[PDB]
């Protein structure tokens, strides 16, 4: 399981701005499982 | 091959570099994370003036 994060500074208001910025990979697990299906997490 | 000091930048945990003829160019030492470029030592033609 990879991850792969670049955290870029911008000013624009809603939308994905137009440039380039490669991800660097942050951490890998060798976890071997299954996935399939996902879901984030947020707070209050 | 030499082993020489390189002025190159790496990932945080970046392994090595490689180039064009899939030969290893540079290096990072195992023990201590320290880069290496990897120059092949010298060789060429011989040619005999008489
Ligand atoms: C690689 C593989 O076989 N994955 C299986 C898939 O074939 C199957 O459809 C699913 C549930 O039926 O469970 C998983
Ligand atoms: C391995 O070597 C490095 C530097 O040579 C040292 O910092 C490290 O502690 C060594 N590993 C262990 C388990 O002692």
């Amino acid at each position: 399981f990879k991850i792969y994060s670049k955290h870029t500074p911008i000013n624009l208001v809603r939308d994905l701005p137009q440039g380039f910025s490669a991800l660097e990979p942050l951490v890998d697990l060798p976890i071997g499982i299954n996935i399939t299906r996902f879901q984030t997490l947020l707070a209050l | 091959g030499v082993l020489t000091e390189s002025n190159k930048k790496f990932l945080p945990f970046q392994q090595f570099g490689r180039d064009i003829a899939d030969t290893t160019d540079a290096v990072r030492d195992p023990q201590t994370l320290e880069i290496l470029d990897i120059t092949p030592c010298s060789f060429g033609g011989v040619s005999v003036i008489t």
